[PDB]
């Protein structure tokens, strides 16, 4: 079969960034990365995830060992290196066989080559991993699998991503997926022998269109072309025809809370910036609407109380309230639709 | 931003594509201007009071002419029905929906009457037809060391007749041909 | 008789969602409800290119006609090519181009322009903003003017020799005594009546011209094909403006008017609709296609019957008793001179 | 396709959603269903009308090629049709045309009539040809010259309206016997 | 070898709604999808 | 039941088909399969 999938792989033929070691900077995560690391016998324990790295938001740990692994999602203060501190928020402990595997034929020059990759897509944390001692120069040219080897559903926020080390006495090929659609070339035995991605070439793409390895020749019409528009312009018109806003609020004489003059405003635009620059407001709670989301909207009438009143009172002013003015002097509807501004 | 793709907002229309100076006749009552399927092609600036063009902001399709995988990997690009004078630009300037990027050497420009040509080469000899391209033009693949070429279809070879007042030609021999007809 | 007619390849994603993601996402639940439309316009493109193939393409060598035109009396200049028009067309063929106007002729490129178009846009760039195109045919309406001159070459100065084997020679005298030969006249009698006979073809190739100029459309065939692939595309251009049932016509309206989950169902409604009308017109395209395949089978077997010989067979090579017959290009179409 | 859906099997959907609310769900999956369904049943409809043309015209040309020969020009193969033999395809036919093609030719002479004695002379069957010096008539697609008798020809005329006449002598086995 | 078929010459309005003008009204939010129908039947009538 | 049509719930998963055993090579995180078009095919035994 030559199933076509669209899901988040790292490019074909994309740029791969090589470290090495003899501090660690903190490489960015965003739609995965692509790991590899080759090795004599271990030099790498783990990796963790998370922002700000601190002990604010919950992170990742995901070193091994010699017969197991340490995955936590917990809330790790510190270590800048006994890898974490501060306990505060642990959860979520996981433990199973050792993600190394290390084999050698009675010489050092099988070097196993690791690839790891992680992803979360709605949580769900998958690592998948292939083990083999290749050539062993670099990362390889003939194509291999990644069997998945945990999936499991961390359901938090990962931004930048780190790797740990080892003690002792030419890795770290790192690559960012990207969400494109690809082909799986399936073995009889089920096992992928080959795989072409339908974003790098026209060849790409004319065998990606048909799903077949073999071409014939001829032409091929595989697509749509589009000039992606560079900028994006918004005109409306001309009209400012301002709001009363101005006069309602500088006022000199706001009428007492049991004759509350009533303005009724119409016919004009309603710009919240004459609002916002005019009072320097202490209560600005609204309830049908936000104080940001207002300059985006369209009503059809608008009623301006105003009224000066005491301190307390101005906690008092709210829908579903009680006391002496929010029973005799002013009551404001439980549904009410606006805002109070209060300075 | 005129002469140049930009999302237009124009008082509460939404589109996409390119506008320029106009000379309509928009009547002072008039904000809209549309054709026969009633699409939206002329708008008035609601803070100018000029006239503005909608155009649409490209509309083509790719196509690729390639020989067999198992004879080479080299591939040429079809854009279809547009003046690749614009691609080019609009590949300098990379806002290209596509992301395949293929070479630009600038003897692989094809300025063709279905669209432009891109990674071939013209050859002003006359071959008989390989793949189709249109508009009377060829692609095929061809040794120089190995590339693919553009060419103009040749309708066969090229012969005349010698018509007089009184010659004849009979043929002093016949043959047999057996054709098949599936 | 037509042979051909414009070849459609429009693309479902944008024509139903124009340059939304959302509704992309959407429509891609629908299946390979594109592939197969795609599959089925590049079809019938194909076979508009076998089709005129099969019409013209019948003469492997290109023969000219020689520098002096004396056939017997017979005056052909109205129907050979004229050197001193820059396409190399015959005056026939100039009538014919000129009395057919093609509302798309496709090879425009008249991206450029519609942003140029300064009056109301056409037809063309209305067609271009929502999702259609037309690709130009592979035949240029030039080098079939050629196929034609080569075709007419072969049958005045050979006979019907060349559609046989190699291309012989033959004066113009005996071929036509041999077509006499073939109905059941002597050809003494050809022989005889020469002059009369070669006035009488002369008055006729002149009233045939006055004939198709005068004519309000006799050409009504390629005109009515012409017009039944705009007025489809158009309709199928209009068909946008439908709410179909939903708030508003305008995907974008909807979408950044209404939020995703209640939009669905309405965008689910748009879609249903635009591509149902799609669909509609792709079926129609396909029995027009194959409507106009069976014409130019018809033309082909004329053509290599008629122009490539002489047809016992009585009314098919226009009514009478058949002696040959002209081919002469027409936008879309063949014109056949019995 | 889950065709705007919950999902895209209905066993599962049953198996996961009540009647009352699964019957507009299952509705869904009909009207896509059917309407792929009538695609693909008109598409089969077309395909086979152009399949019955064919046909058509293949069964036209068995019963004329095979039984019979056909004077049609470019109908049973590129030239001179002399006979055809069928062969049996998969879910077709395959034909073996056997054309006649003529071959090398030659410029000799031709002239439209012979005038022995005032009297136009016309060939029967075939042209008169001329080697160049001596005149002969032959048939048309192959070169049998043959001296020119009184059989090979029909006399009518008067020598004076046929254009491009040659003189030459024509034969007759009566005046010898 | 039969030479014509019988003519038809159905109606979208009066087919689809009889006699409702809700009905036609929400057809007519259609489109011209039915025109096509009805110059479809003309043609076919024309062609027999 | 093997080699016998029968009306199958196999983890929630309903259906109606004649099991059997196959001689296929699931690996051991997967759990239903497929075929070519997209239908449940190959159901390894979750016991077994
Ligand atoms: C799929 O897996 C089968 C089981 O091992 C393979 O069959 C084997 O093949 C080897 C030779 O490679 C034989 O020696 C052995 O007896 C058995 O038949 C089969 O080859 C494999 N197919 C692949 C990998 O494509
Ligand atoms: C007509 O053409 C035939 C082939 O097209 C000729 O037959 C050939 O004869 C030569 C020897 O003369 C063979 O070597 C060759 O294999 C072929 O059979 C035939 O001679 C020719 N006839 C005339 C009269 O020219
Ligand atoms: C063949 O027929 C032509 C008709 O197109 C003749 O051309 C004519 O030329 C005269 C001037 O000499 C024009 O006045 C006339 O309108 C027409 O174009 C052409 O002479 C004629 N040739 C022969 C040999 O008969
Ligand atoms: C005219 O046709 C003649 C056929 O009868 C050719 O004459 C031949 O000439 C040879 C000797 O030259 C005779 O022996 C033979 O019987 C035959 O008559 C003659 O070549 C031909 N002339 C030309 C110019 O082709
Ligand atoms: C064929 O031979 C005829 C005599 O048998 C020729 O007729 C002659 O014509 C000339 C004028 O050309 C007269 O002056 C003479 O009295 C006789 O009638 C005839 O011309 C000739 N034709 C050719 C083509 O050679
Ligand atoms: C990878 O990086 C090098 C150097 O920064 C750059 O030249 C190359 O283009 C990059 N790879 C890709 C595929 O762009
Ligand atoms: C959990 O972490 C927060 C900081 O993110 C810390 O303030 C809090 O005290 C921790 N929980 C405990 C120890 O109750
Ligand atoms: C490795 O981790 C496992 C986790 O269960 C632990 O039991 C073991 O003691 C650790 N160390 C070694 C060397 O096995
Ligand atoms: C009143 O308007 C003037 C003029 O803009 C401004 O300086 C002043 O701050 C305003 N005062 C109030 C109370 O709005
Ligand atoms: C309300 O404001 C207007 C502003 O002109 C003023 O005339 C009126 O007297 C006020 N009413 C009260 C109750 O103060
Ligand atoms: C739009 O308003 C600004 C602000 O005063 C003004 O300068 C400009 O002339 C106005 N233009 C039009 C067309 O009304
Ligand atoms: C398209 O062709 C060339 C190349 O771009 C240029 O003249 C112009 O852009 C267009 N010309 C016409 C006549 O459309
Ligand atoms: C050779 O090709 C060039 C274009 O590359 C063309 O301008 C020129 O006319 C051609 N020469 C001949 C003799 O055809
Ligand atoms: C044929 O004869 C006519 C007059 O008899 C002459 O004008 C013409 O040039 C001749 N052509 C040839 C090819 O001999
Ligand atoms: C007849 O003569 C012409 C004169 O050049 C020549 O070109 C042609 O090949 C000849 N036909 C033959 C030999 O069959």
């Amino acid at each position: 079969v030559l199933h076509l999938t669209q899901d988040l792989f790292l490019p074909f033929f994309s740029n791969v960034t090589w470290f090495h070691a003899i501090d660690n900077p903190v490489l960015p995560f965003n739609d995965g990365v692509y790991f590899a690391s080759t090795e004599k016998s271990n030099i790498i324990r783990g990796w963790i995830f998370g922002t700000t790295l601190d002990s604010k938001t919950q992170s990742l740990l995901i070193v091994n060992n010699a017969t197991n692994v340490f995955i936590k999602v917990c809330e790790f203060q510190f270590c800048n290196d006994g890898v974490y501190s501060s306990a505060n928020n642990c959860t979520f402990e996981y433990v199973s066989q050792p993600f190394l595997m290390d084999l050698e034929g009675k010489q050092g020059n099988f070097k196993n080559l690791r690839e790891f990759v992680f992803k979360n897509i709605d949580g769900y944390f998958k690592i998948y991993s292939k083990h083999t001692p290749i050539i062993g120069r670099d990362f390889p040219q003939g194509f291999s699998a990644l069997e998945p080897l945990v999936d499991l559903p961390i359901g938090i926020n990962i931004t930048r991503f780190q790797t740990l080390l080892a003690l002792n006495r030419a890795d770290y090929y790192v690559g960012y997926l990207q969400p494109r659609t690809f082909l799986l070339k399936y073995n009889e035995n089920g096992t992928i022998t080959d795989a072409v991605d339908c974003a790098l070439d026209p060849l790409s793409e004319t065998k990606c269109t048909l799903k077949s390895f073999t071409v014939e020749k001829g032409i091929y019409q595989t697509s749509n072309f589009r000039v992606q528009p560079t900028e994006s312009i918004v005109r409306f018109p001309n009209v400012t025809n301002l709001c009363p806003f101005h006069e309602v609020f500088n006022a000199t004489r706001f009428a007492s809370v049991y004759a509350w003059n009533r303005t009724r405003i119409s016919n004009c635009v309603a710009d919240y910036s004459v609002l916002y620059n005019f009072a320097p407001f202490f209560a600005f709670k609204c309830y049908g609407v936000s104080p940001t989301k207002l300059n985006d909207l369209c009503f059809t009438n608008v009623y301006a109380d105003s009224f000066v009143i005491k301190g307390n009172e101005v906690s008092q002013i709210a829908p579903g309230q009680t006391g002496n003015i929010a029973d005799y002097n002013y009551k404001l509807p439980d549904d009410f639709t606006g805002c109070v501004i209060a300075w | 931003v005129k002469n140049k793709c930009v999302n237009f907002n124009f008082n509460g229309l939404t589109g996409t594509g390119v506008l320029t100076k106009s000379n309509k006749k928009f009547l002072p009552f008039q904000q809209f201007g549309r054709d026969i399927v009633d699409t939206t092609d002329a708008v008035r600036d609601p803070q100018t009071l000029e006239i503005l063009d909608i155009t649409p902001c490209s509309f083509g399709g790719v196509s690729v002419i390639t020989p067999g995988t198992n004879t080479s990997n080299q591939v040429a690009v079809l854009y279809q029905g547009v003046n690749c004078t614009e691609v080019s630009v609009a590949i300098h300037a990379d806002q290209l929906t596509p992301t395949w990027r293929v070479y630009s050497t600038g003897s692989n420009v094809f300025q063709t009457r279905a669209g432009c040509l891109i990674g071939a080469e013209y050859v002003n000899n006359s071959y008989e037809c390989d793949i189709p391209i249109g508009a009377g033009i060829c692609a095929s693949y061809q040794t120089q060391s190995q590339s693919i070429i553009a060419y103009t279809m040749s309708l066969g070879a090229e012969n005349s007749v010698a018509y007089s007042n009184n010659s004849i030609a009979i043929p002093t021999n016949f043959t047999i041909s057996v054709t098949t007809e599936i | 008789l037509p042979v051909s007619m414009t070849k459609t390849s429009v693309d479902c994603t944008m024509y139903i969602c124009g340059d939304s993601t959302e509704c992309s996402n959407l429509l891609l639940q629908y299946g390979s409800f594109c592939t197969q439309l795609k599959r089925a316009l590049t079809g019938i493109a194909v076979e508009q290119d076998k089709n005129t193939q099969e019409v013209f393409a019948q003469v492997k060598q290109i023969y000219k006609t020689p520098p002096i035109k004396y056939f017997g009396g017979f005056n052909f200049s109205q129907i050979l090519p004229d050197p001193s028009k820059p396409s190399k067309r015959s005056p026939i063929e100039d009538l014919l181009f000129n009395k057919v106007t093609l509302a798309d002729a496709g090879f425009i490129k008249q991206y450029g322009d519609c942003l140029g178009d300064i009056a109301a846009r056409d037809l063309i760039c209305a067609q271009k903003f929502n999702g259609l195109t037309v690709l130009p045919p592979l035949l240029t309406d030039e080098m079939i003017a050629q196929y034609t001159s080569a075709l007419l070459a072969g049958t005045i100065t050979s006979g019907w020799t060349f559609g046989a084997g190699p291309a012989l020679q033959i004066p113009f005298p005996m071929q036509m005594a041999y077509r006499f030969n073939g109905i059941g006249v002597t050809q003494n009698v050809l022989y005889e009546n020469q002059k009369l006979i070669a006035n009488q073809f002369n008055s006729a190739i002149g009233k045939i011209q006055d004939s198709l100029f005068s004519t309000p459309s006799a050409l009504g065939k390629l005109q009515d094909v012409v017009n039944h692939n705009a007025q489809a595309l158009n309709t199928l251009v209009k068909q946008l403006s439908s709410k179909f049932g939903a708030i508003s016509s305008v995907l974008n309206d909807i979408l950044s008017r209404l939020d995703p989950p209640e939009a669905e169902v309405q965008i689910d409604r748009l879609i249903t609709g635009r591509l149902q009308s799609l669909q509609t017109y792709v079926t129609q395209q396909l029995i027009r296609a194959a409507e106009i395949r069976a014409s130019a089978n018809l033309a082909a077997t004329k053509m290599s019957e008629c122009v490539l010989g002489q047809s016992k067979r009585v009314d098919f090579c226009g009514k009478g008793y058949h002696l040959m017959s002209f081919p002469q290009s027409a936008p879309h179409g063949v014109v056949f001179l019995h | 396709s889950k065709f705007g859906a919950i999902s895209s099997v209905l066993n599962d959907i049953l198996s996961r959603l009540d009647p009352p609310e699964a019957e507009v769900q299952i509705d869904r999956l009909i009207t896509g269903r059917l309407q792929s369904l009538q695609t693909y049943v008109t598409q089969q409809l077309i395909r086979a009308a152009e399949i019955r043309a064919s046909a058509n015209l293949a069964a036209t040309k068995m019963s004329e090629c095979v039984l019979g020969q056909s004077k049609r020009v470019d109908f049973c193969g590129k030239g001179y049709h002399l006979m055809s033999f069928p062969q049996s395809a998969p879910h077709g036919v395959v034909f073996l045309h056997v054309t006649y093609v003529p071959a090398q030719e030659k410029n000799f002479t031709t002239a439209p009539a012979i005038c022995h004695d005032g009297k136009a002379h016309f060939p029967r069957e075939g042209v008169f040809v001329s080697n160049g010096t001596h005149w002969f008539v032959t048939q048309r697609n192959f070169y049998e010259p043959q001296i020119i008798t009184t059989d090979n020809t029909f006399v009518s005329g008067n020598c004076d309206v046929v254009i491009g006449i040659v003189n030459n002598t024509v034969y007759d086995p009566l005046q010898l016997e």
